[PDB]
RNA sequence: CCGCGGCGGUGCGCCGCGACCGGCUCCGGGACGGCUGGGAAGGCCCGGCGGGGAAGGUGGCUCGGGGGCCCCCGAGUGUUACAGCCCCCCCGGCAGCAGCACUCGCCGAAUCCCGGGGCCGAGGGAGCGAGACCCGUCGCCGCGCUCUCCCCCCUCCCGGCG
RNA sequence: GAACUGGCGCUGCGGGAUGAACCGAACGCCGGGUUAAGGCGCCCGAUGCCGACGCUCAUCAGACCCCAGAAAAGGUGUUGG
RNA sequence: CCUCGGUUGGCCUCGGAUAGCCGGUCCCCCGCCGGGGUCCGGUGCGGAGUGCCCUUCGUCCUGGGAAACGGGGCGCGGCCGGAGAGGCGGCCGCCCCCUCGCCCGUCACGCACCGCACGUUCGUGGGGAACCUGGCGCUAAACCAUUCGUAGACGACCUGCU
């Protein structure tokens, strides 16, 4: 689903390229001619964009900077999200084995050679 | 394109290759043009050795060491028709000239490499077949060229070389087309696939 | 592990005879040779990709020697591919035959 | 006058009623121009050479296109033009095969300024007939005339000589 | 040498313009330049088209020049065109020739690792080949 | 004085991305209608009764050339034949109609909708009302609902739920 | 040496390679768009159109207002009448 | 360390004709390989540069298909070919390894850095001084000066010297 703030919701099986529950800007994309049912799939309500907003720390009571804040720098996977990712990953993996070798196709990244032109791709 | 591009000047005619080339170095891509001397210039034969002729009588009189470089190989004699056709005098023209190289024959650099052609620059489509043409070749050796009669020689050796390479790719082609013609069960779910997507009707 | 970007040439600023303007670039395209196929182009942002002595910071990443000037492809420029484009700072007339991406950013596909 | 497809327009037209011949008469021609507008000009410029009449001293009462009767057969063209080339004028007569009498007159101002060098402005055609071809007198047409003509076509150049600009092979032209 | 001619009643292939890619066959000729063709099963109705468009098939259709439409279509019903082309070995590598247009994304996939099976087995095979010629020692 | 507080204005230390709105412009689709010779031709109805005509001459014939006295090519033959073409019809019928079969126009009070690319953001107290008080979400223009009552379809803290 | 109008002088800009006067057009500093005259093989921005029809072979071909080079007379070279 | 930036997969080749070409086969003849003639196909080139080859997320369970005769080792030793600018390419024997790598599947993981650009290759790039590090090695010329006069305005040139 596209969320309220026109940044749309995508998601990678994170089982087979390394992209989690995470927004991406529409005008950004390339949106390919081939599609995957997934209708009677349940979104969890509480993936708002406040959801995956980019929370922050620094810097509370540190006005001169000398002892550099060195913790945090470490973004953490909050189990949320991790249940979350499975949770919708565990509804979609069965349904995209259906169809062959979509695995491949999506765990295959997207290039260019000294052939093709984007213009003439039929995408 | 990064490589080189290597041209195969026989059957070309000499303006029609040239303003195709001068551009095309103007813009990076170094082009290198082999076999100088089988290039074609429209017009009966001794009508352009009369305006080469001419160009030998421009010369300056008080010194002619200083005066116009009469190139005679085919070769410089396609560089220079080149040269007119770029801003030679400027940076930038100074730095395409370099990208381009011109060589009689086909040197054994690239001699291993398959050469290409241009069309819009074909004496077969560009000039109608009752017309009489020029060779370069022969109107060099016949305005001081030195080197008709061993470029020929070397040329002929280089043509059997080519020969023997091709006999072997047909033997090795001819090879394949057994092959696909032994494997035929494990190949056919493969076949189907490229034939339903346009690839070997 | 992948190219991403079409690869065009700098062909030279928009120009007459004796007056050219240096507030347009004239980008070659590989692969586009009318004006037609240059529809795909008319919005995508094109970058100018060079290196320099001194390192520059890059976002995303440490320190290095490439610099890039940006812009964007703005309308074909006659007959046969080889659209214009204008960037945020005039580009050299030392990239003249030298190469610019066309970055395949926002796209209407 | 310039060109583009011609096109043949009726125009019909007279002198303003004058209190001396209330009901004067009417002239029809027929005039080849890219548009009416060039068309009614030309009406007058034939006219007042034709009878005493100019453009203030008349009108037009009527000025349409007129459609191909049998645009869908080929026919034999005759035109009885006359010119004015750098010596004196001349009369001529062409013929020319085309499927509409406005393509014949097209065709016959292309061939005149190809061969005669002669401008649009110093054509008057005067008569355009359909010719049958036992009554053609041209040979480029009377050789057109045969219910079994054959012919194959010899040399094919090649026309897309930029798409690609650069290839291997070069083309063959025999098919 | 001319297999084929430009005959009343032969069938060409429009190349370029309008009905590029249609059928046609010409009716009448015109100017040296000009054919009257027309196709009324390829939906091209009549009317005059250059010598420069259209490409010569090997298709011959029997009937009088300046015959009337009622009487092309009958003889292009009669020995139908549209099965001997399309099935013939031209068509069909003209529209294979756009079916690799047409192709996705995803069928570029498929097609890769495909291909990349297709000459897997034949690279690995074509070496038993050669190594099964290498027993060559005779006199 | 503290809150990573709100509300107002004013900012960003540099480098950037996006959104909608408006002005200007270049293009791209989709659909509607008018006029004409109330379009010209054209398509189907094997067009049906025919009449007439000729050749870029069908079949049939004549002479000359080849393939197993039999089958193909060329040259003279004319009026329908084992093809066709043109005019007149006694009259046509149906469909579509400047054709999403791209033959040939001019148009929009007989014209509307949608989209894309590019450049631009200048200006800064518009409150006749409360006697403004958090900051004028204001003028003109075009609208929607309520101060009238009923219905209809999804719904919803639902109330138990099978 | 005169007549009418325009211009140069006093005037920059685009085109004519080049040029006081020709052709277009007259000017504050800039962004977008579109043109004029003129152009689009390459120098050099733009025809890298599957441009239309013909003519023309030159052993001094021809190639665009002012303009920068030609006549009388000839040709069984070809094209049309 | 100082300096120069480019680039962002490769194509390893018949000769050529165009009013013709390309491929394949059966018989004759050139010292068990080519050259001819028949026959067979394709020819808007599909044995196609509008083409071909490779194709990269990495692994772990885990089967089915391909292969096993294989790959990769600057590991070695050796052979052969290329002189037009060979500055290259091909091939044998030994040694280390594993049935790993190629397609279709099973199974789960990796910073998932929370929308963002210069990302991705060539590349262990080219160039310039310098330290350490081992092994194999070599121990010279030019110019001046001085002579010579086959030379000479001066330079330059020809010459000689345990
Ligand atoms: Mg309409
Ligand atoms: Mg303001
Ligand atoms: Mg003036
Ligand atoms: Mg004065
Ligand atoms: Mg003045
Ligand atoms: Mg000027
Ligand atoms: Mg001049
Ligand atoms: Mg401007
Ligand atoms: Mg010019
Ligand atoms: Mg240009």
């Amino acid at each position: 689903k596209q969320l309220a703030s026109g940044l749309l919701l995508v998601t990678g099986p994170l089982v087979l390229n390394r992209v989690p529950l995470r927004r991406t800007h529409q005008k950004f994309v390339i949106a390919t001619s081939t599609k995957i049912d997934i209708s009677n799939v349940k979104i969890p309500k509480h993936l708002t964009d406040a959801y995956f907003k980019k929370k922050k720390l620094r810097k509370p009571r540190h006005q001169e900077g000398e002892i550099f804040d060195t913790e945090k720098e470490k973004y953490e996977i909050t189990e949320q999200r991790k249940i979350d990712q499975k949770a919708v990953d565990s509804q979609i993996l069965p349904k995209i084995k259906a169809i062959p070798q979509l695995q491949g196709y999506l765990r295959s990244v997207f290039a260019l050679t000294n052939g093709i032109y984007p213009h003439k791709l039929v995408f | 394109e990064v490589q080189v591009l290597v041209l195969d000047g026989r059957g070309h005619l000499l303006g029609r290759l040239a303003a195709i080339v001068a551009k095309q170095v103007l813009l990076g891509r170094k082009v290198v043009v082999v076999r100088c001397e089988g290039i074609n210039i429209s017009g009966n034969f001794y009508r352009n050795k009369l305006k080469y002729l001419a160009f030998l009588r421009k010369r300056m009189n008080t010194n002619p060491s200083r005066g116009p470089y009469h190139f005679r190989a085919p070769s410089r004699i396609f560089w220079r028709t080149v040269r007119g056709m770029l801003p030679h005098k400027t940076k930038r023209g100074q730095a395409a000239l370099d990208r381009l190289k011109v060589f009689d024959g086909i040197p054994p650099p690239y001699d291993k490499k398959k050469r290409m052609v241009v069309p819009a620059a074909l004496k077969v489509v560009r000039l109608k077949p009752t017309r009489k043409f020029a060779y370069l070749g022969r109107l060099a050796h016949e305005v001081g060229w030195k080197y008709q009669a061993v470029t020929a020689t070397l040329e002929e050796k280089r043509k059997e070389k080519a020969k023997i390479h091709y006999r072997k790719k047909k033997q090795l082609m001819r090879l394949r087309k057994q092959a696909e013609k032994n494997v035929e069960k494990k190949i056919d779910k493969y076949t189907e696939v490229l034939k339903t997507h346009g690839l070997l009707v | 592990s992948g190219r991403l970007w079409s690869k065009a040439i700098f062909a030279g600023y928009k120009r007459g005879l004796r007056n050219q303007r240096e507030h347009t670039a004239l980008l070659k395209i590989e692969g586009v040779y009318a004006r037609d196929e240059t529809e795909f182009y008319l919005g995508k942002r094109c970058a100018y990709v060079y290196k320099a002595k001194n390192n520059t910071v890059t976002p995303g990443g440490k320190p290095n020697k490439t610099r890039v000037i940006w812009g964007k492809v703005t309308r074909a420029h006659g007959n046969s591919g080889m659209v214009r484009a204008k960037f945020r700072s005039n580009l050299p007339a030392k990239a003249i035959g030298h190469r610019i991406r066309v970055m395949l950013y926002p796209s209407r596909i | 006058k310039a060109s583009g497809t011609l096109r043949e327009y009726k125009v019909v037209g007279r002198c303003l009623p004058t209190p001396k011949c209330h009901t004067p008469p009417l002239y029809r021609m027929r005039i080849f121009a890219p548009n009416h507008v060039v068309a009614k000009s030309r009406f007058w410029y034939f006219v007042s050479q034709l009878k005493k009449m100019k453009k203030s001293s008349g009108e037009i009462v009527y000025c349409g296109q007129v459609f191909e009767k049998s645009p869908l057969r080929v026919k034999n063209f005759g035109i009885w033009l006359r010119y004015d080339s750098r010596s004196g004028t001349h009369n001529m007569y062409r013929e020319y095969r085309d499927l509409t009498t406005a393509g014949a007159v097209t065709q016959c101002y292309r061939d005149m300024g190809a061969r005669h060098r002669a401008r649009a402005h110093s054509i008057q055609i005067m008569k355009v007939e359909e010719i049958a071809a036992s009554k053609c007198r041209r040979p480029a047409v009377k050789q057109f005339h045969d219910s079994k003509i054959k012919f194959p076509l010899p040399h094919r150049v090649l026309r897309r000589q930029h798409k690609p600009r650069f290839t291997t092979k070069r083309p063959n032209t025999f098919f | 040498v001319f297999r084929r001619f430009v005959e009343v009643g032969r069938v060409a292939y429009v190349s370029f313009g309008p009905h590029a890619g249609k059928l046609v066959a010409i009716v009448d000729v015109i100017d040296q330049n000009r054919a009257l063709v027309d196709g009324p099963c390829t939906q091209v109705r009549r009317q005059a088209m250059p010598f420069k468009c259209m490409q010569l098939t090997d298709f011959i259709l029997k009937f009088p020049h300046s015959a009337h439409q009622k009487y092309v279509r009958q003889a292009w019903q009669k020995a139908d065109i549209n099965t001997k082309w399309a099935a013939t070995r031209w068509a069909k590598k003209i529209e294979a020739r756009e079916r690799k247009a047409k192709m996705t994304d995803f069928d570029r996939f498929k097609v890769m690792k495909a291909k990349k099976m297709r000459n897997r087995i034949i690279k690995n095979e074509v070496k038993k080949l050669q190594k099964a010629a290498l027993l060559k020692a005779s006199p």
